[PDB]
RNA sequence: GUUGAGGCGAAUUCGGUGAUCCUCUGCUGCCAAGAAAAGCCUCUAGCGAGCACACACACGGCCCGUACCCCAAACCGACA
RNA sequence: GGGUGGGGGAGUGAGAAUGCAGGCAUGAGUAGCGACAAGGCAAGUGAGAACCUUGCCCGCCGAAAGACCAAGGGUUCCUGGGCCAGGCCAGUCCGCCCAGGGUGAGUCGGGACCUAAGGCGAGGCCGACAGGCGUAGUCGAUGGACAACGGGUUGAUAUUC
RNA sequence: GGAGCUGUCAACCGAGCGUGGAUCCGAGGAUUUCCGAAUGGGGAAACCCAGCACGAGUGAUGUCGUGCUACCCGCAUCUGAAUAUAUAGGGUGCGGGAGGGAACGCGGGGAAGUGAAACAUCUCAGUACCCGUAGGAGGAGAAAACAAUUGUGAUUCCGCAAGUAGUGGCGAGCGAACGCGGAACAGGCUAAACCGCACGCAUGGGUAACCGGGUAGGGGUUGUGUGUGCGGGGUUGUGGGAGGAUAUGUCUCAGCGCUACCCGGCUGAGAGGCAGUCAGAAAGUGUCGUGGUUAGCGGAAGUGGCCUGGGAUGGUCUGCCGUAGACGGUGAGAGCCCGGUACGCGAAAACCCGGCACCUGCCUAGUAUCAAUUCCCGAGUAGCAGCGGGCCCGUGGAAUCCGCUGUGAAUCCGCCGGGACCACCCGGUAAGCCUAAAUACUCCUCGAUGACCGAUAGCGGAUUAGUACCGUGAGGGAAUGGU
């Protein structure tokens, strides 16, 4: 998973693009799991956690980091 | 904060009825139960870059099961049935050939 | 009628009524509340209040 | 015809009888004298520089219910 | 986990309260097995068949014992399995148990439209407190307004596809 | 903190993470659907439908995201209906409330069963219940008090006094105080007279004879008199203040008080002293703690022999520690096997407490003497009468205290109390406010304990427990532990 330390250099738009990419990846993983071709089921939790990480970074950046 | 259409569409429905509809080019999804038809249509068009003819929705109550002494209820779901425009590019479900 | 005074807030009192055989039953002591149309300035608009005769006897209100 | 699905497919005229239905929120009679509001139409107050209409094309039509029992073994009666 | 001795303290002794809780007898393999429509044979399945499946007879309802709703119920619906509990007998069957599936609406019934009886009720009036009543208003169908018919299809939905 | 981990019934798997520090423990922050006081409107709680603003999206309606939008109260501002003054009302902006909680507090309303061997007075009992409203406690609290020839000196709580004096269909019952011994101690602000200052009114609407007093003039008109507010002054019972005459300037300075002078006085500033999060004024900001709380770490001594045994922690020989022989686990009674125990270390950060500064505010001459002429000392109050309540006191000769109705005072030569009342004497100073501690309780959080229970017991609840089930509902409410 992407680390907060290496996340904290993207300014705002790179963070937003990363969040969009992560949401798309999570969507794809959900579909693959639904149709039964996903083997490593830990990927869903990993992607959910990195989405939460990006959201946390954005929010704390807004609220006087 | 920023809303993504992929938050509305959860997963595709895989069953004999869904496979039958796939030949007719009609796709069944599980959607977030609070969504409405127009929002679903907009979201599908955005996600798959496709043209949508109409959206059909249905709410299904969860089944009740008993485990050792009492009853527990599964979650209720909402299904959206989406029919593409007459001549649109098919949606590639990525593992649902029917 | 209207057992509470609008100015001093005086309310009813509770006690007993005692007969010849000394049977005691509950009753009330109500203040002598009278209707008054009170003006704030000379020639002003009148307002209806419920005040007690003690407040009337004192210069607490004016017609 | 694995008795599932398939393929083909004629003639279809004239009478009788006849409503608890329709014309009929009508008609006739009677006294016991028989909802409201929206909707629709119209009047002006008002607004007003752009309008109203015809045709064609392309579109938007939301939320909940929809399974099954329902003079019953699935409802009310502790019970098929 | 106990015995004995010197002391200390008790929720310290049950056979009866038409006592309470649990277990178990007697009645007894006894009564009953829930309408007066009625069942039979052949074949099948199976370890097991009066009751399940198929066929053919016979009988009963037919202003219902047929076909649709509303209220109510809530997965009882379909498919595939099951057979120690349940079904007043047995059961291979099931409204029972297990898994998966299944309910598609611009026009149907409702809301987003309207109001009745009635409910709540800004201010308000009344009432020691608690509170009572009620205006503006806002809810409230069993009523008003408002646009669809015929056919086909699934194991399971259809005026919805 | 240091090697495993992905909670449990509750296993089976599957797939992964971890010394580049996982899981886990503590603190702070972020996220936080919908309902609920629920508050944009509606509603059968967890559902429905919006308005405005800003963004997103669409060919455009549709659609999405985020904020704000209840009512009432207070304050500040704009407007001033009928209607003129104006007010009601309305708009805008700021604050505040609402509801919940096991017990404890305070104020108000207030049963019956029962006892009286019946029963109404009485009791039960100011209990149960209800309403209002708090706080970590609350209420009370600083003498208009007791006492009695002496004196004590705010309040509260505990033990006595005492089942006493008394009271009572003198029945059943009920039941003080004085004073004594203790716990804990604490006292402070105001109103009023008077003097100034601002709004308002009468009068001279100029004869104010006032403008700091006076020493003489100056404008001679703004003085004079009261109400509303802000300052100063005042706070006492041996009465005290206000007002007068002898009697003086924490320290200084700028202004001003009509002018030249004495004495001033006022405002502002600087200089010093004091106090401070407090009842006596209210906040905030840094820094420092041998400070404390919220994770934790270390911590001595048997692999001893033999016997029995599945197994030693048992028996018997032995060795040792002990500031540690608490408790529990481990294949049977373990100080030396394990977690631990005695004892000792430990805090980024947050919070609590304390200290020091910043900061805040108060003090800027009045002390005494005399005068006894005047003013003030909390009003529809006290007192009195009627009807009640409560005090040991059940209306009695009934004081003291509280309520309603009526009548209705005075300011120290006043007024109130000392159990009808009167005279004398003694005490005190009502009708304004605040106040720590000693006292009450435990929903809850830690740490302990038991001549308490041990599964029909102990909580209803060791088990799916306020669950299953019963009831329309308010409510009622189980059973089931052990290889
Ligand atoms: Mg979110
Ligand atoms: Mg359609
Ligand atoms: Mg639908
Ligand atoms: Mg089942
Ligand atoms: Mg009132
Ligand atoms: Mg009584
Ligand atoms: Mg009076
Ligand atoms: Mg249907
Ligand atoms: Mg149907
Ligand atoms: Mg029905
Ligand atoms: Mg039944
Ligand atoms: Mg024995
Ligand atoms: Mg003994
Ligand atoms: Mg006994
Ligand atoms: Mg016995
Ligand atoms: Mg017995
Ligand atoms: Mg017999
Ligand atoms: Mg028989
Ligand atoms: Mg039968
Ligand atoms: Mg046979
Ligand atoms: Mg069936
Ligand atoms: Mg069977
Ligand atoms: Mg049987
Ligand atoms: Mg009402
Ligand atoms: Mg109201
Ligand atoms: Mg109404
Ligand atoms: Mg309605
Ligand atoms: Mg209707
Ligand atoms: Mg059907
Ligand atoms: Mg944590
Ligand atoms: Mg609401
Ligand atoms: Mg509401
Ligand atoms: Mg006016
Ligand atoms: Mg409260
Ligand atoms: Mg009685
Ligand atoms: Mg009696
Ligand atoms: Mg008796
Ligand atoms: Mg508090
Ligand atoms: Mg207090
Ligand atoms: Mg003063
Ligand atoms: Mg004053
Ligand atoms: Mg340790
Ligand atoms: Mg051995
Ligand atoms: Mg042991
Ligand atoms: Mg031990
Ligand atoms: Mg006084
Ligand atoms: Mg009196
Ligand atoms: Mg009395
Ligand atoms: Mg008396
Ligand atoms: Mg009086
Ligand atoms: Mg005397
Ligand atoms: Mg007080
Ligand atoms: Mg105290
Ligand atoms: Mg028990
Ligand atoms: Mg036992
Ligand atoms: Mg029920
Ligand atoms: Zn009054």
């Amino acid at each position: 998973g992407v680390s907060p330390g290496e996340l904290r250099e993207l300014t705002d738009e790179e963070l937003a693009e990363r969040l969009r990419e992560s949401k798309e990846e999570l969507f794809n993983l959900r579909f693959q799991m639904a149709t039964g071709q996903l083997n490593n089921n830990r990927r869903l939790r990993t992607v959910r956690q990195e989405i939460a990480r990006i959201y946390t970074v954005l929010r704390e950046r807004e609220l006087g980091l | 904060t920023l809303a993504d259409p992929r938050d509305i569409i959860l997963a595709p429905v895989i069953s004999e009825k869904s496979y039958g509809l796939l030949d007719d080019n009609v796709y069944t999804f599980l959607v977030r139960p609070d969504s409405n038809k127009t929002q679903i249509k907009i979201a599908v068009e955005k996600i798959f870059a496709v043209k949508v003819a109409s959206v059909n929705t249905a709410n299904r109550q969860g089944k009740r099961k008993r485990t050792r002494t009492g009853y527990g209820k599964r979650k209720s779901t909402k299904r959206a049935i989406v029919t593409l425009a007459p001549g649109s590019r098919p949606i590639d479900l990525f593992g649902a050939p029917a | 009628m209207a057992a509470v005074c609008d100015i001093c807030g005086k309310g009813p009192g509770f006690g007993k009524s005692v007969s010849h055989s000394h049977r005691r039953t509950s009753r009330r002591w109500d203040p002598n509340i009278q209707t008054v149309h009170a003006v704030t300035r000379p020639g002003g608009n009148k307002k209806r209040l419920n005040v007690c005769t003690s407040c009337i006897k004192a210069g607490k209100i004016t017609r």
